[PDB]
RNA sequence: UCCUCCUAAAGAGUAACGGAGGAGCACGAAGGUUGGCUAAUCCUGGUCGGACAUCAGGAGGUUAGUGCAAUGGCAUAAGCC
RNA sequence: CCGACUUACCAACCCGAUGCAAACUGCGAAUACCGGAGAAUGUUAUCACGGGAGACACACGGCGGGUGCUAACGUCCGUC
RNA sequence: GCCUGGCGGCCGUAGCGCGGUGGUCCCACCUGACCCCAUGCCGAACUCAGAAGUGAAACGCCGUAGCGCCGAUGGUAGUGUGGGGUCUCCCCAUGCGAGAGUAGGGAACUGCCAGGC
């Protein structure tokens, strides 16, 4: 199923995706192209582990955020250079 | 070796080494040589590196070098005094930043690759990561 | 050989200023090497010899861009 | 073609016309009808016209495009601005030569009293 | 006179039977026919003004045109360019009668079809085939040049059509008679 | 001594026995105006014009040209007649 | 061979992916800089003229660099 | 109101390409030219007189997004000002925030005058 639960972000910008990145998590967006883009957050390390089952970017996955599911396909995965971390994740809306 | 064969002007400033890396992922091969760190590969210890590589997989499957060294540095010999023009070249190096993939590797399974690879990681004077599995 | 050679330039850039006082023609951009991505168009016929573009009357000076090749225009028009 | 070496002809003219911000006397000549138009110098609005695929005109002349229908409608432009009050228009060569029916176009502009 | 007989016969035909054309002037019209000839590197000869002159103005008094090379690339010894290049176009309905005396050397004798010169077939829009013999000599002595004068002649129409590669002159340049 | 680029940090300016190049002229047209034209390259048909000498069409926008270095400009081409 | 050629290399070129440039730019910040309007603060600090000098041998540290080996309490610049 | 011509504004969301459409309304091909002018030859180019014929080319309009072109929110790089760790580099507070890509947009809009209905 590979459903992921995330948070709407609190904040937005430099310092903010940084705090994030320091403190377990990552920004994320979704976006679908006929409704407004929805900005989140979530655990770094389930991510991580859905992410190494290469079935990420083939299904759609559900995303629990604030009580309503919505279902979306993996856009593009922006990556640490030298860590097996990343940073951000893009959702295009399915 | 591992030079341009042509280059618009001799000599080309020190500069200094920019932030981040640029072209992370593996993209030909299966696995590579993930930096980590600053330095500068010259083309002498990226042909060391490439021929242990070669020789620890005895010529099955294929290599791919990633980086170029484009960059002439210009040694000042022994007993001559500071000034009077720049020195002439002696090597030709890379810059390096921390992710660049320098090497790559495909059709030689997981344990020969990271075999060639600590061969390789022996040889530079760069650090190496570990993100080992199947391309898609 | 010895390649310690340069050559003395003084002012290559823009100085128009738009509210200064200064009677009619003024240097707006002066050893701009250049004549067509910065014509002259407000105020009559700019660009003489060695291209400084220079002002016709009193009055600020406008930067836009128009044509079809997207170059610049200096024009100045009064008060 | 013709017309892209035509209106490439006209560039300088019609240039300098709008860069001294001077009243224009445009011409159009096709091989069946000849046309004129003033305009004012901001370009986008002009003051009066006259051709001959206007009846006005053409009734009076058995070919529209001819050296004296030129004629005619130039002292038809040069009429209609006298009595609109407008002088001093500047004749827009418009990449045509300045020969035959617009020769005669200016001519006729010149002796029905519009200035240069 | 000539173009408007040559439009009387097997034109017209051309619209409807083979290729059907919506318009009269859909067929590709015979438009300007060019010579260009191949003289070399020597400027000290003076053969070449005269025989323009003799190959245009066999019934006029017309004048060839030469150009020297503005294009100015070539290996060879000279960069900015003598005139080499003498272009000549006809005039008028001298055209039609330049192709009518051409046609009317070519078909009654085999001399100008001697063998098979028409091999190549275009449908580009351009066809060329190097003549190297003459037409009509204005002056009694038909051969008083010593040159064999392999000037190129191109014929500027689209040739889809194959009316023109089997009537009027064929690939293997055979006059046929019944 | 004088030009052009870079170092020069997106106003000017800014050093070094720093890195690359040019000038000590030329033109009575290669100045002015009027009128006109658009390039380098690829291809098929064509003369012992062979890959390029002159053709004739499409592609191809200046990738050529600027009397001479480099930079900035050009279709109003300041290029060419 | 105007047909067995046209492969186990460049298919000159061109297409896709990946890089690299002080003397590359189809992009492009932060800052600085120039010019306007507004308040508040500042012993009018700003500008001109006139009387009187000194100085024109600088050093380190941070930031941007040239050179050097991204050596030097090295050298030469910009700014504090 | 519809369809064209001229001059403009904004300059590719305004371009190239594919398929269709309009004909003395208009526009463009077209006949002839040592009448005026012209070809470094050529009435292809430029002019003049025009009558036949044509929408073929070309022009204009409408579907086609196959490429050009535009392109957000986010994130990233960078950086102004304070502070901190240091092999040449980076981090934290704060302000400003790219470029390339992605979702997508997109095969124009509008002004004056003249002509045919």
């Amino acid at each position: 199923m590979f459903t992921i639960n995330a948070e709407v972000r609190k904040e937005q910008g430099k310092g903010a995706s940084r705090r994030l990145r320091a403190a377990n998590k990552f920004p994320a967006i979704i976006y679908g192209g006929k409704e407004a883009p929805l900005a989140i957050e979530l655990d770094h390390d389930k991510v991580m582990n859905m992410q190494a089952k290469a079935e990420f970017y083939s299904e759609v996955l559900t995303i629990v955020v604030d009580g309503k599911e919505i279902k979306v396909k993996a856009q593009d995965v922006q990556r640490h250079p030298y860590k097996p971390k990343l940073q951000h994740i893009d959702f295009v809306r399915a | 070796m591992l030079q341009p064969k042509r280059t618009k002007f001799r000599k080309m400033h020190k500069g200094r080494n920019r932030g981040l890396a640029q072209g992370t992922d593996v993209s030909f091969g299966s696995f590579g040589l993930k930096a980590v760190g600053r330095g500068r590969l010259t083309a002498r210890q990226i042909e060391a590196a490439r021929r242990a590589m070669t020789r620890a997989v005895k010529r099955q499957g294929k290599i791919w070098i990633r980086v170029f060294p484009d960059k002439p540095i210009t040694e000042k010999p022994l007993a001559v005094r500071m000034g009077k023009g720049k020195g002439n070249v002696e090597y030709w190096v890379a810059l390096i930043q921390p992710g660049k993939v320098l090497y790559e590797m495909d059709g030689v399974p997981e344990e020969l690759a990271r075999e060639a690879f600590k061969l390789a990681a022996a040889k530079l004077p760069i650090k190496t990561t570990f993100v080992t599995k199947t391309v898609m | 050989g010895g390649s310690t050679r340069n050559g003395r330039d003084s002012e290559a850039k823009r100085l128009g200023v738009k509210r200064f006082g200064g009677e009619s023609v003024l240097a707006g951009s002066i050893i701009v090497r250049q004549r067509g991505t910065k014509f002259h168009a407000g105020a009559n016929v700019g660009c003489g010899r060695d291209h400084t573009l220079f002002a016709k009357a009193d009055g600020k000076v406008k930067f836009e861009v128009k044509g079809p090749k997207n170059r610049k225009f200096i024009s100045i028009e009064a008060e | 073609d013709k017309k892209s070496a035509r209106i490439r002809r006209a560039t300088r003219a019609r240039r300098k016309l709008q860069e001294l911000g001077a009243t224009r006397l445009v011409v159009h000549r096709t091989p069946r009808h000849i046309y004129a138009q003033v305009i004012a110098p901001n370009g986008s609005e002009v003051l009066v016209a006259a051709s001959t695929v206007e009846k006005a005109i053409a009734e009076q002349l058995k070919y529209t495009g001819n050296k004296d229908a030129a004629a005619a409608v130039g002292k038809a432009v040069a009429e209609r601005a006298l009595e609109k009050g407008i002088k001093d228009v500047s004749f827009d060569r418009s990449g045509f030569q300045y020969h035959g029916r617009v020769q005669a176009l200016a001519d006729a502009a010149r002796e029905a009293g519009l200035q240069f | 006179a000539k173009l408007h007989d040559y439009y009387k016969d097997e034109v017209v035909k051309k619209l409807m039977t083979e290729f059907n054309y919506n318009s009269v002037m859909q067929v590709p019209r015979v438009e300007k026919i060019t010579l260009n000839m191949g003289v070399g590197e020597a400027i000290a000869d003076k053969k070449l003004l005269d025989n323009a002159a003799a190959d245009l103005a066999a019934i006029s008094g017309q004048k060839p045109l030469i150009t020297k090379a503005r294009k100015s690339v070539a290996g060879f010894k000279i960069r900015q360019g003598y005139p080499i290049g003498c272009k000549v176009t006809l005039r008028g309905e001298r055209m039609w009668e330049f192709f009518e005396r051409l046609i009317t050397i070519a078909v009654p004798r085999i001399r100008d079809f001697r063998g098979l010169s028409a091999k190549s077939f275009d449908g580009r829009g351009n066809y060329s085939m190097g003549v190297r013999e003459q037409i009509i000599f204005p002056e009694i002595d038909y051969d008083k040049v010593d040159r064999v004068r392999g000037l190129d002649i191109t014929i500027t129409t689209t040739a889809k059509s194959d009316e023109e590669g089997r009537a009027l002159l064929a690939a293997f340049d055979f006059p046929f008679r019944k």
